[PDB]
């Protein structure tokens, strides 16, 4: 802003130093990308140099549903290009009219005691750029929005990359499953092929839809795996969902941006890996099915509930993370993407989107202790479960917690999981005291919503 | 996977007829079948598709020596159910006997349609309790269906029948159906006549055409219970993960409904929350608490309100309960559709695990018990005798629901950790 | 001036205080005059703004709802809910168990509205009977931050 420190605070008053430098860069991009109807480089005119009963009713509903178009015709007026260019004439005429006054009287300001106010005043004169400044602000944003229909990619990458669309989410991390679990552990889940296959039959069997958007999706890997460990965690599995990005909006998306946007769909995952195996134990209880209902076993019935309460701490933390990124943050976000009015402007409201979603995450490093908890207690629910499943029942007489004889090792586990917990409602509090974390309040608010412990 | 709703019985097949109807105009549906030109959504469950957007709902319709079966054919929504699958007492032995002899051909259309589809999670009966041919043949076909689809995940939407107390074997008949249900039903979803005839009295002045009115409230409720999996979300998108949170314990699967707008014909969450825990909202009729409750709202929620709403609904502890299972209240949210009005834009549902449904259990098993001293109804119909010569199935029902009414009162106990 | 990111009769006086200029002996009355009238704009304008951009009769009542004990029901239960807690002696941690108590005695008395909390919070002093170190304090906008000076609100406090 300053030439070295050697700043010009008679003509750039470190105002326009900045400005100026701006209003350059925009329009050289504008004009390099394409001469535009509004500007299309000395195109711009004359700006002063300065310086049946369910038919009926379904015709109602249609006129419902139409007003929903006539409410959009709104999203869409922004663009009308022949109307922005009768602006320009009255835009630049209407400085002409201070231009005509001011040189009159910088004639009488010239006139009253060489300056008739501080000669600082001489700002007034260089006032008029602001004019040409607000045009290349505005024009820029239609260009970069609703031209390049910017917002369905923030969209998109907000449906696949942080898995909002729900369908989506399950599949791709469904087959993934069975095979990580299964076997080919090494990284024979890795062969390119097979990861392709997954991604695009993810897409295509996602029902949210078929679309250009769905372009630029790629399933890919970073770090590579010597072989999967026990319980197959894939705890920090690096398989990478990359997206392209094209020239223009690769201005407006950096690298290191979704650099950032790639961590939520590693622990989400990662919750759903979690998710996957109880909804399996469950069914693999109901495998058992009792199907031998000839013989109701009194341990099962004990079991049946030790997975249960398992299950209940991870759906909630499943539902914490939800809420507080899914519907409170984006919600933030679009309400910014609308106010948002220059590039500079753009680049801070995706910023925030994303340095506030990872805050509510908790992966943040301050708040590592939590996120520290929860891999221990994920752990335990991991192996623990599977342990289940590698046993077989026994024969069928009187008390028979033999059926699965390591039964009894697990209760020592569940005991473990627990401990884990009331650790877990003494930890939250522990950090919410000390600074603020407004956000943990509503952490600790629903693990604890009816007692000291459940 | 797709879900095929197994509607039986003429009670039941008055709200699969309805419900079917209210998706017909909430989703982008016609009465030939056809989508309407004017028409985001999850229409693969609930509906088939054919090749020229028909989208037939795969409802599989029993009726049993029908007369006033015909009506449902004879409507303007005859095109759109054409799965072409309806095969032709009010004793649940009388039901129970005519299902056995028509099984296999009822049960070749239960595969045809599993063959058709890509897939299929679980049966969902407009079941009617002590529905005279309703109940019986449903407790059969309960029973078949858990055996061949053991895979598959099965609800009830029982609507329990509560007239205040014609039938003089109504209690027989319920308790029998309880056995078989408790036994061989994955989730039940329980609904009272008598709870929405007192909601009727007191939204309306309707009281004499209970039956015709009534069918709209249980519509309501049941197109509602389901809006999460017919509309896309990004949480419970698949019945199981909704199923898992309402039953705890697989003896207590029956599930408490209420609507927070009992009159429905803006509001805060903070507001649509609080009315759910109010008694008048709820539609069902020694300490006794919930074992876990679950909620979902409609419309354009203002969603910051919502922590400000549960931490809210925490200190009004306007819901009681401390049960084995930890309860903590879960909140979702969904779309209201594109189609239907906007008034009351925000409207919402609960349900929930409640103990005091075990009192309503409980009274058909007084009426019963004092019926079976009486023995002034044993039908001793050839029939019902034939069928049950020793009558030993009433008292084998009777120690499995008073298995059932203990559980219950076990689990307001604090141990239900020993076995209940 | 600053903080933008105003009749221009700046020149008009400009023209006044140049013929100012112009006269040949000191006449402080013209001076005088020519000063107030603009100190006279100024103020004018300033009122304005502020009295109705930013109603200040809102915040006194808020000022005396609250540092003058304008809010009977509240403060009464307040006192009441976190008898013992404040009766305690003071340490580092206390503050938040009071704010909790305070927001949880504005639900108690159920008369709430969007924010209004937010602007308000206790400070409780410990190392330098915790009824002696107790101090609530107020979030100011910057129009009103003149009027409001830290010490205004200082002499409140007590
Ligand atoms: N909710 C509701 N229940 C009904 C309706 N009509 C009959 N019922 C119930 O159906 C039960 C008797 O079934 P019923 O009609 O005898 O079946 P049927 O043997 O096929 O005639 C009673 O318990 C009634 O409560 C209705 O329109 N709505």
């Amino acid at each position: 802003i300053s030439k070295e420190v050697e700043d010009c605070v008679p003509v750039f008053l470190k105002h326009i130093a900045h400005d100026i430098y701006v209003c350059g860069k925009t329009i050289n991009l504008l004009k390099l990308c394409c001469p535009r109807h509004y500007l299309c480089w000395s195109d711009v005119p004359v700006p002063r140099i300065s310086v049946e009963q369910a038919y009926l009713a379904g015709l109602a509903g249609q006129y419902h549903l139409e007003r929903y178009p006539d409410s959009y015709e709104s999203m869409s007026e922004p663009p009308i290009a022949h109307l922005l260019r009768p602006v320009l004439p009255r835009a630049f005429a209407f400085p002409v009219d201070p231009q005509v006054q001011s040189a009159a009287d910088e004639t009488a300001v010239q006139l009253s005691e060489l300056l008739t106010l501080p000669v600082l005043m001489k700002r007034s004169i260089t006032a008029p750029l602001a004019a040409h400044i607000s045009l290349v602000n505005k024009a820029a944003v239609d260009y970069f929005f609703v031209e390049l229909h910017l917002e369905a990619h923030y969209e998109a990458l907000r449906h696949f990359l942080l898995m909002e669309d729900g369908e989506f989410a399950q599949s791709l991390s469904d087959l993934l499953f069975e095979k990580l679990g299964a076997g080919q552990t090494p990284g024979e889940l890795l062969n390119p092929l097979v990861l392709n296959s997954v991604l695009s039959k993810a897409l295509q069997c996602s029902l949210h839809g078929d679309t250009p958007h769905a372009s630029n999706l790629s399933l890919a890997l970073k770090y590579l795996p010597e072989v999967f460990a026990p319980n197959a965690p894939d705890v920090l599995s690096c398989l990478e969902l990359r997206y392209k990005v094209d020239w223009p909006l690769n201005i407006v998306i950096t690298e290191g941006c979704v650099s950032k946007y790639s961590g939520v769909f590693s622990f989400l995952l990662q919750l759903k890996l979690m998710m996957w195996a109880l909804k399996d134990v469950c069914f693999h209880l109901k495998r058992t099915a009792l199907l031998s209902h000839m013989a109701g076993s009194v341990q099962f019935r004990q079991l049946q509930l030790f997975k249960h309460e398992m299950q209940h701490f991870v759906k909630v933390i499943q539902g914490y993370i939800a809420n507080q990124i899914l519907h409170v943050t984006w919600c933030e976000f679009r309400a910014r993407l609308a106010t948002v009015g220059d590039l500079e402007e753009i680049q801070r409201a995706h910023a925030e989107y994303l340095h506030k979603a990872v805050f509510r995450g908790l992966l943040t490093e301050k708040a590592a202790p939590v996120m520290n908890v929860i891999h221990s207690i994920f752990s335990l629910v991991l192996k623990f479960r599977s342990q289940l499943i590698s046993q077989a029942w026994g024969p069928p007489g009187g008390p028979r917690g033999a059926e699965h004889p390591n039964f009894a090792l697990m209760q020592q586990s569940y005991n473990t999981f627990k401990y884990y917990s009331h650790f877990l409602f003494k930890v939250v509090t522990k950090l919410v005291n000390r600074g603020y974390q407004p956000h943990l309040e509503d952490f600790l608010l629903r693990i604890n919503f009816n007692n000291y412990y459940q | 996977r797709e879900i095929i709703t197994l509607q039986l019985g003429q009670c039941g097949n008055q709200i699969g007829f309805e419900f079917w109807k209210q998706l017909c105009a909430e989703h982008g549906i016609s009465p030939e079948g056809i989508v309407e030109e004017f028409a985001t959504d999850r229409k693969d469950v609930f509906f088939y598709q054919a090749d020229d957007e028909h989208y037939i709902p795969r409802a599989v319709l029993l009726d049993l020596e029908p007369r006033v079966i015909h009506s449902i054919l004879n409507s303007p929504y005859a095109k759109l159910y054409n799965p072409e699958n309806i095969y032709l007492g009010n004793n649940w032995a009388s039901g129970f006997s005519q299902g056995e002899k028509i099984h296999e051909d009822i049960f070749d259309i239960i595969d045809r349609e599993a063959d058709g589809s890509d897939s299929l999670e679980g049966f969902v009966l407009c079941h009617s309790i002590a529905g005279g041919t309703g109940s019986g043949l449903g407790s059969y076909l309960l029973e078949r269906l858990n055996d061949r689809y053991p895979k598959k995940l099965v609800q009830t939407y029982s609507v329990f029948p509560n007239q205040d107390e014609d039938v003089v074997v109504q209690p027989y008949n319920s308790l029998l159906t309880l056995k078989r249900l408790t036994q061989n039903a994955d989730c039940v979803v329980v609904l009272d006549n008598t709870a929405l005839n007192r909601i009727a009295t007191d939204r309306l002045h309707i009281q004499n055409p209970s039956f015709s009115q009534i069918n709209q409230l249980v519509s309501t409720i049941m197109s509602a219970s389901t809006t999460t999996l017919r509309y896309p979300g990004y949480m419970n998108n698949d019945l199981i993960g909704l199923i898992a949170s309402l039953i705890p314990t697989p003896r207590l699967h029956f599930l408490m409904t209420g609507y927070t707008p009992l009159t429905t014909d803006k509001t805060t969450v903070l507001d649509v929350m609080r009315r759910l825990l109010q008694p008048k909202n709820v539609m069902v009729s020694t300490n006794h608490c919930y074992i876990a409750i679950l909620n979902i709202i409609q419309g354009e929620v203002d969603p910051t309100q919502v922590h400000k709403s549960l931490q809210r609904i925490r200190e009004r502890k306007l819901a009681n309960f401390i049960p084995w299972g930890p309860a903590s209240i879960q909140v979702a949210l969904s779309r209201k559709s594109p189609y239907l009005p906007s008034a009351h834009r925000v409207s919402g549902l609960m349900m929930a695990n409640h103990t005091s449904i075990s009192s309503l259990f409980e009274r058909t098993c007084r009426q019963y018990d004092k019926l079976r001293k009486r023995e002034a109804f044993l039908e001793q119909f050839r029939k019902e005798d034939m069928f049950k010569d020793n009558f030993d199935e009433m008292d084998t029902s009777r120690e499995i629901v008073q298995q059932l009414i203990d559980e219950y009162h076990a689990a307001t106990r604090p141990d239900y950790i020993s076995w209940g | 001036e600053n903080q933008n990111v105003l009749k221009n009769q700046e020149d008009t006086f400009a023209a006044e205080l140049h013929r100012l200029k112009q006269q040949p002996l000191f006449s402080l009355v013209d001076f005088e005059q020519v000063v107030d009238r603009i100190r006279s704009t100024v103020a004018e304008h300033l009122w304005k703004l502020m009295v109705e951009e930013s109603d200040l009769l809102g915040q006194l009542k808020i000022i005396k709802d609250f540092y003058l004990l304008g809010r009977g029901e509240l403060f009464q239960a307040f006192i009441d809910t976190a008898q013992h807690m404040l009766k305690t002696p003071p340490t580092a941690v206390t503050e938040h168990d009071v704010n909790v108590a305070f927001q949880q005695s504005a639900h108690k008395v159920l008369l709430d509205d969007d924010n209004l909390l937010p602007l308000l919070h206790l400070t409780i002093e410990y190392h330098g009977s915790g009824w002696a170190a107790l101090g609530l304090s107020y979030k100011v906008q910057w129009p009103l931050h003149i009027l409001f000076t830290p010490a205004v609100l200082e002499k409140y406090n007590v």
